[PDB]
RNA sequence: GGUGAAAUUCUUGGAUUUAUUGAAGACUAACUACUGCGAAAGCAUUUGCCAAGGACGUUUUCAUUAAUCAAGAACGAAAGUUAGGGGAUCGAAGAUGAUCAGAUACCGUCGUAGUCUUAACCAUAAACUAUGCCGACUAGGGAUCGGGUGGUGUUUUUUUAAUGACCCACUCGGCACCUUACGAGAAAUCAAAGUCUUUGGGUUCUGGGGGGAGUAUGGUCGCAAGGCUGAAACUUAAAGGAAUUG
């Protein structure tokens, strides 16, 4: 797939892993 | 190419005597001493006035500065700010005859 | 690989020339790039200008031109074929046709 | 007090009799104190006169304008407001002019209107921030504040005053042949929800 | 079904007298009865001529000239100078690659109490024995050039009316001093006056609108 | 001696009412609080209070002015129309 | 010379016609008709056989008013748009030699900026 | 109106077209070029002001004060962020009309943020010449920009002498270009990408099979979107470059 929409689909990835990560506090 | 005023100004400010403010240019202007006077563009109509007829009769030739007080104290190269200058000997700058 | 030496169209030394509206597409493109061929036209054409002639007042007169300069990108420039594909060295060639 | 547009108090003398006249302005942001207010059709153009509306070029932008003439006027008189004349008439002494609400209306040349756009600046853009700050707001002006929710009341106290959960129930748009009383909610409503119109 | 021509009344349009021909052609109005009558939308309008047609020497065939009517006098309207312009082709047709472009314009009230901006377009051209492909002039020339294309633009506006420069534009005497003025700095072919805008005027006083009309 | 890094002004409201209504408040705050230039007498002597008027602490002129600051930005855009529309009139 | 005048100002759209003929001031037109009216298309609305077939109506009422003589006037959508004339715009001008209006002082009225406004179809083209 | 054809929509409250006058916001056509300037990003209406910069001219002055740089710093397209001002146009989101088996699109009408500005952030672009800076050396050729020198060259006035512009020769300093390969390279090509196994003028940065991955983690900066820094486990024989023939 695209480069540029690789970036873009990890970029959701990391926001999503972000979210995860903080129910932890 | 043309001295604007403030080159001319610059060389009466290190040539030939001048004096600074309202009171002492009075004094310039009743003992006759006075070539010239500056008067800065935001002192009140009143002594723009005043100083105007004070000249008018002992016959001294007046010029409107352009800016206000603020930046014709930095004309003059003194630190403070200055609301009229008189001019009481050209030295080796010129003012009095050049295009005013 | 690089294909050319103006790479697409000279800029040589500046960084940037506004770039210009398609005359076609409305499609972006540099004013350094984008194929420009002035396009100055007889006001009249065809065989109008016999009886047109004819029709008027004034002896003789003169013919005015519309004059317009057509700035085209790159694929329209070639599907319109304003200007065509050339071969390794008659790319080359800078001399107008 | 509780009027955020500052107001300029000029001095006259009366024509008819010697005496002074006091008048009271509504300061245009950059009148001042000592200043020369000129007021008449025959007055110059400058921030803080008062004019005949007829009487300045069209875009000209104006405060505390009359609707009719000597009214001592009505539009824009609060804080920050103006409005620009649009365009004028042979016939019948008629302006045309766009209110701050946007609506254009056309009125007398000979209406007056002060030159300027009222002091007090950009006000409503600072947060209240504080309960308090909104207390002495209404103090100085009208006892509205605060304001307790109609679907928050008994149904005795307010149409939407039914409980058991907290709900308006019925449709929050009222008409405009609704009668006093059940008069609560969305008016005249044209539309509802929100918008984004620029 | 109706047609507005039944009624249509038929007027003549006069010239100025700064200009040579002052038969213009047959405008129409409606008519002029009551409610509206017919001398409300005919005293307003604007027209625009070849100065060929004016003048009747076809040397002037590029330049149009707006001529704002003024009054209508018994079924004969009058009017008088309102603008000029280049027309399209001819101003595109002086516009050539591999040379310097000049324009220039300064605002000038008259002594009629006219307020005008006037421009002014020229060029740069290769001169004889030249071998450089390109006429381009350099910008500190370009500067007092166009610097003295208004200070000509001045004094020539300025001294007189707008009813002298109507007769002073035709034979076209500012761009000679501008190539009398500008030898001496670059080439400079193609002077012109391309357009003067009307922007303020005076009100009626028919006695410059008779000083015009009536003699033709 | 740094005190506060980002609230400065408005440490004063602590914890309380959110960040950007705090961070909209110190904006305005400074504005309405700092000293201004006269255009009188020539010197940083103009001062608030009552918001919308504004006078210097030495020549004693009282300028009508922006609620939070002297200038509203829109007025001058209209000082500018005024005098165009002027000068368009009178000459 | 007599001849009495007016001016024909041609509009020429690729997706249309139009000719219009006023009097020297441009206030009261005299007749103005479109390819528009005289085919059923859509598609030949700017035909050169239509705007050749416009001039046509107008001729029988140019005569019929009085206007024996006409200038001639032509642009294309100008502005920030196609600026080159459109298909029926050159059959129409010739077409007014089929009248009889005799013509004169031909010019090029087509709008162009001074580096105008934004152009339609954002930047990427219109890609088809 | 609009397209390939249409439809959306606008309209006898007169739509498109016509004229006169006015308003707001953007943009700065044509001229505009293998031309200019700047450290880059970039910069294209006139005049004024404020300071700046190169090259050149020079039988001034100082006399090693310099070269390149981890740290640290200034500036930094566009989108984007926080506020006001603005809001003409274009126009993410979206709404639609069409299109297709479908059509969350391409095409059409409208249109929010945006676009414009002020103050403050953000610090990323194929930010490209995909090519570090300083110094020397090795080759021919014409165009051109700026400066200087020599032209008892030229042209327009009224010393046909004088400031100009043009021609010609020379010489620095530029944006490029052409031919040759002297060389070099995997080749494409290259006056450098040469002076390299006859391997060293000085200096800064980066890379070490493909993935995993600019991921995880820590730190740090940001209001946030994000930026900077930046692994390993594990997996894999190819991946890749240039050129050739099909
Ligand atoms: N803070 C300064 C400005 O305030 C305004 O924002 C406020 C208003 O626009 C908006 O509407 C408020 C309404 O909620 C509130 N209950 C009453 C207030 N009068 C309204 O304002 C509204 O009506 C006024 C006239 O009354 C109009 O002039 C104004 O254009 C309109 N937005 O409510 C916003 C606050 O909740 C500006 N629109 C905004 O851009 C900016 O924040
Ligand atoms: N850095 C420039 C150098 O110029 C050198 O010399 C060039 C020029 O300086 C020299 O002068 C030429 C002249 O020969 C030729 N016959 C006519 C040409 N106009 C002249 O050029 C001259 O005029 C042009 C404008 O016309 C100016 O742009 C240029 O600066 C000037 N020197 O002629 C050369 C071109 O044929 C070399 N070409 C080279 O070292 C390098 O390019
Ligand atoms: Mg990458
Ligand atoms: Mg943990
Ligand atoms: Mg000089
Ligand atoms: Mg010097
Ligand atoms: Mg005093
Ligand atoms: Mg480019
Ligand atoms: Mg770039
Ligand atoms: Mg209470
Ligand atoms: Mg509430
Ligand atoms: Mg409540
Ligand atoms: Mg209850
Ligand atoms: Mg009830
Ligand atoms: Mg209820
Ligand atoms: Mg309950
Ligand atoms: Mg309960
Ligand atoms: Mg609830
Ligand atoms: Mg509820
Ligand atoms: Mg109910
Ligand atoms: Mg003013
Ligand atoms: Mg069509
Ligand atoms: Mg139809
Ligand atoms: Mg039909
Ligand atoms: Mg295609
Ligand atoms: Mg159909
Ligand atoms: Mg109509
Ligand atoms: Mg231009
Ligand atoms: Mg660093
Ligand atoms: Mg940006
Ligand atoms: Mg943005
Ligand atoms: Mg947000
Ligand atoms: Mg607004
Ligand atoms: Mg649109
Ligand atoms: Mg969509
Ligand atoms: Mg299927
Ligand atoms: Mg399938
Ligand atoms: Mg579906
Ligand atoms: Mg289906
Ligand atoms: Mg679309
Ligand atoms: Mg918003
Ligand atoms: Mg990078
Ligand atoms: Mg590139
Ligand atoms: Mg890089
Ligand atoms: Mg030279
Ligand atoms: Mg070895
Ligand atoms: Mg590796
Ligand atoms: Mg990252
Ligand atoms: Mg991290
Ligand atoms: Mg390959
Ligand atoms: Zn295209
Ligand atoms: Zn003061």
């Amino acid at each position: 797939m695209r480069a540029k929409w690789r970036k873009k689909r990890t970029r959701r990835l990391k926001r999503k892993r972000r979210k995860v990560r903080a129910r932890s506090k | 190419s043309q001295e604007s005023i403030n080159q001319k100004l610059a060389l009466v400010i290190k040539s030939g005597k001048y004096t600074l403010g309202y009171k002492s240019t009075v004094k310039s202007l009743r003992q006759g001493k006075s070539k010239l006077i500056i008067i800065a563009a935001n002192t009140p109509v009143l002594r723009k006035s005043e100083l105007e007829y004070y000249a008018m009769l002992s016959k001294t030739k007046v010029y409107y500065f352009q800016g206000g007080n603020n930046e014709l104290g930095t004309a003059v190269g003194k630190l403070f700010r200055v609301g009229v200058v008189s001019i009481l000997e050209a030295g080796d700058s010129d003012i009095l005859t050049t295009l005013a | 690989p690089k294909k050319r030496a103006s790479n697409g169209r000279n800029k040589k030394g500046r960084g940037h020339v506004k770039p210009v509206r398609c005359v076609n597409c409305s499609k972006s493109i540099p004013k350094d790039k984008a194929i420009k061929r002035m396009a100055i036209r007889n006001i009249v054409e065809a065989a109008a200008v016999r009886d047109l002639s004819e029709a008027s007042v004034y002896p003789e007169y003169a013919l005015p031109k519309t004059y317009n300069k057509l700035h085209y990108c790159v694929s329209c420039a070639i599907h319109a074929r304003i200007v065509r594909v050339r071969s390794r060295e008659d790319r080359k060639n800078r001399a107008p046709p | 007090s509780g009027r955020g547009a500052p107001l300029a108090k000029v001095v006259f003398r009366d024509p008819y009799k010697y005496r002074l006249r006091e008048e009271i302005f509504i300061a245009n942001e950059g009148v001042h104190t000592g200043q020369f207010i000129y007021a008449g059709k025959k007055a110059s153009l400058n921030v803080g006169n008062v004019l005949p509306l007829g009487s300045v070029p069209e875009g000209t932008i104006v405060s505390n304008v009359e609707e009719k003439p000597g009214d001592r006027g009505a539009l824009a008189r609060a804080s920050g407001n103006y409005v620009i004349i649009i365009g004028h008439n042979p016939d019948e002494n008629k302006t045309r002019v766009r209110l701050p609400s946007g609506a254009k209306k056309v009125i007398s040349s000979d209406a007056r209107g002060v030159i300027g756009v009222i002091a007090g600046g950009g006000r409503v853009d600072k947060p209240l921030l504080k309960a308090g700050r909104a207390f002495h707001k209404y103090r100085l002006k009208r006892n509205s504040w605060p304001k307790t929710r109609g679907v928050a009341m008994n149904p005795v106290d307010h149409p939407h005053g039914g409980g058991n959960h907290q709900h308006i129930g019925k449709a929050s748009t009222i008409s405009r042949g609704a009668v006093s009383g059940q008069k609560a909610g969305l008016i005249a409503a044209r539309r509802t929800g929100l918008l984004r119109g620029s | 079904v109706v047609d507005p021509f039944t009624r249509k009344e038929w007027f003549d349009i006069k010239a100025p007298s700064t200009f040579e021909n002052r038969n213009v052609g047959k405008t129409l109005v409606n008519k002029s009865t009551g409610l509206k009558s017919a001398s409300d939308a005919l005293k307003g309008r604007v027209v625009e001529v070849c100065l060929a047609d004016l003048q009747g020497s076809e040397d002037h065939s590029f330049r149009k000239i707006k001529l704002r009517v003024d009054e209508v006098q018994g079924k004969n309207l009058l009017t008088n100078f309102h603008g000029m312009d280049f027309t399209t082709d001819k101003l595109r047709s002086m516009v050539r690659k591999w040379q310097t472009l000049i324009e220039a314009n300064v605002t000038v009230k008259t002594s009629d109490d006219y307020v005008l901006r006037i421009f002014a377009i020229a060029f740069t051209r290769k001169q004889a024995n030249q071998v450089k492909r390109h006429s381009y002039a350099q910008s500190s020339h370009i500067r007092a050039i166009r610097k003295v294309i208004s200070e000509i633009l001045t004094k020539e506006v300025q001294g007189s009316t707008l009813a002298q420069l109507t007769s002073k534009l035709i034979p076209e005497v500012i761009n000679k001093e501008i190539e009398n003025a500008t030898k001496d700095i670059f080439p400079l072919q193609n002077i012109h006056v391309r357009k003067v805008k009307l922007l303020k005027q005076p009100k009626f006083d028919v006695g410059a609108l008779m000083a015009l009309h009536g003699e033709g | 001696a740094k005190r506060t890094k980002k609230v400065g002004i408005t440490g004063k409201y602590g914890v309380r009412y959110g960040s950007s209504l705090r961070r909209q408040v110190k904006k305005l705050e400074i504005q309405q609080h700092a000293r201004y230039d006269c255009s009188f007498c020539g010197k940083k002597t103009v001062k608030r209070g009552a918001a919308g008027i504004w006078t210097c602490s030495c020549c004693k002129k009282t300028v009508a002015g922006g609620a939070y600051t002297v200038s509203t930005a829109a007025a001058a855009t209209v000082r500018s129309t005024i005098r165009r529309l002027r000068e368009m009139v009178e000459a | 010379n007599s001849q009495v005048f007016g001016v024909a100002r041609i509009y020429a759209s690729f997706n249309d016609t139009f000719v219009h003929v006023t009097d020297l001031s441009g206030k009261e037109t005299i007749a103005r008709v479109t390819g528009g009216m005289k085919v059923k298309a859509d598609r030949d609305e700017s035909s050169p056989y239509a705007a050749m077939l416009a001039a046509q109506d107008v001729a029988a009422k140019c005569k019929e008013v009085g206007i024996t003589a006409v200038h001639v006037k032509i642009r294309a959508t100008g502005g920030t748009r196609t600026k080159t004339p459109g298909p029926g715009g050159q059959a129409a001008l010739r077409a007014l030699a089929r009248s009889g209006l005799r013509i004169g002082r031909i010019e090029d009225v087509t709008p162009v900026p001074s580096d105008s406004t934004r152009k339609k179809g954002g930047r990427r083209g219109r890609r088809l």
